[PDB]
């Protein structure tokens, strides 16, 4: 996260996903969710699946007689959309942990265009699928 | 955490022996610091500057149903591809 | 000579410096009253020496022998000329020594263990019914 | 003797004598008491977050 309209504006401080200041663990599910968010496994998996679907579509022209490639591309696109949905859900859920990313009544957090780019990416991928 | 307001009113004062030449100048100095805001700044420095620290349903309350839905979608897709592969073979 | 200033050790009023072992003089201590004693010194134009009370007590009259200890006991019998410390302004102490106008206003407050927000379980939608 | 809500200041101490404060105070904020606002047009989406 980078500072905006601040004294140290432009300082992109890395997001710490494991606040071990108080040395607390709570339940296993919270740690698992924190690890899943930290690796960003699901948005990355969505990107990988979209790339695989695109490469399958490109290779479909070379192999005209193999119709199963187009089906594989469609399956990859649908799985990419599903992974994007999972990533959005995990992102928002982990964001609810900290007060600055929650409590819209006072904080009034706003989602940026990068988040809406991923939301638009899911719709297009489902449409292409 | 501290909640509510003070139950009563007290204060900390500068203690000087009775009948001393430093009584009046210190009392004027204390008021001068409070008027200028030095006392408020000193309180802030040693308490906060050196410190070490809705109604609607959120997505966290219903995240499990979303996870179950997506897992079911994935399982159904896997079953469909397994059936298709078995039929093709 | 230098004004002797009795003081009681209490964070954050006065505490110990990180390198107080090698430090010597008034610089050995830091805290709210350390700067508070400094600001009055410049205004009144005098040099001060900060010292810690031997018994480490604020001061209370002993009804049996009528002896004052702590901040007030040092001042009445003349060990120190001024006390720079969080000394509460009370009726018993006022008739013995002189109190300036209060520099900090306080009172009785309530301390509670602050809650750690709330983390709903992933499968918390099954909560209304038992397993 | 002046028994009145007289603020203790530096310039007044230099001229007259004040006793210990019989009442402590400071600047606070006055706001209108919140009341039930008119519901928004799209207030039927309130129970669930956006």
């Amino acid at each position: 996260t980078c500072c905006l309209e601040g004294n140290f504006k432009g300082l992109c401080k890395q997001i710490d996903h494991f606040p071990e200041d108080a040395d607390y663990e709570a339940d296993t599910a919270e740690y698992f969710l924190r690890a899943v968010r930290a690796s960003s496994i699901f948005p990355i998996l969505s990107v990988i699946l979209l790339f695989m679907g695109g490469l399958c579509i490109a290779a479909s022209e070379f192999y005209k007689t193999r119709h199963n490639i187009i089906l594989s591309a469609g399956i990859f696109f649908v799985s990419a959309g599903l992974s994007n949905i999972i990533g959005i859900i995990v992102y928002i859920s982990a964001n609810a942990g900290d007060p600055s990313k929650s409590d819209s009544k006072k904080n009034s957090y706003s989602y940026g265009w990068s988040f809406y780019f991923g939301a638009l990416s899911f719709i297009i991928a489902e449409m292409v699928g | 955490m501290k909640v509510g307001g003070n139950l009563d009113s007290k204060g900390y004062d500068i203690a000087t022996p009775k009948g001393s030449s430093l009584g009046t100048p210190v009392n004027l100095a204390v008021l001068k610091l409070s008027e200028q805001g030095v006392l408020d700044k000193l309180k802030n420095k040693w308490w906060y500057d050196k410190g070490e620290c809705t109604s609607a349903l959120s997505l966290s309350n219903v995240a499990g149903v979303f996870y179950i839905l997506v897992g079911g979608l994935g399982l159904a897709m896997l079953v469909a591809l397994i059936e298709f592969c078995y039929k093709s073979r | 000579k230098t004004v002797v200033v009795t003081t009681i050790l209490e964070s954050p009023y006065v505490m110990m410096k990180k390198n107080h072992e090698m430090l010597e003089g008034n610089e050995r201590y830091e805290g709210y009253c350390v700067d508070l004693a400094a600001e009055i010194a410049k205004h009144c134009g005098f040099k001060y020496k900060l010292t810690i009370v031997g018994d480490g007590k604020y001061g209370a009259r002993d009804a049996d022998t009528k002896i004052w200890n702590g901040m007030v006991g040092e001042l009445v019998y003349g060990k120190a000329d001024i006390a720079i410390a969080p000394l509460t302004i009370t009726l018993v102490r006022e008739e013995v020594i002189d109190f300036s106008k209060p520099f900090m206003s306080l009172g009785i407050s309530i301390m509670i263990k602050k809650p750690q927000k709330s983390k709903p379980g992933v499968f918390s939608f099954l909560d209304p019914l038992a397993y």
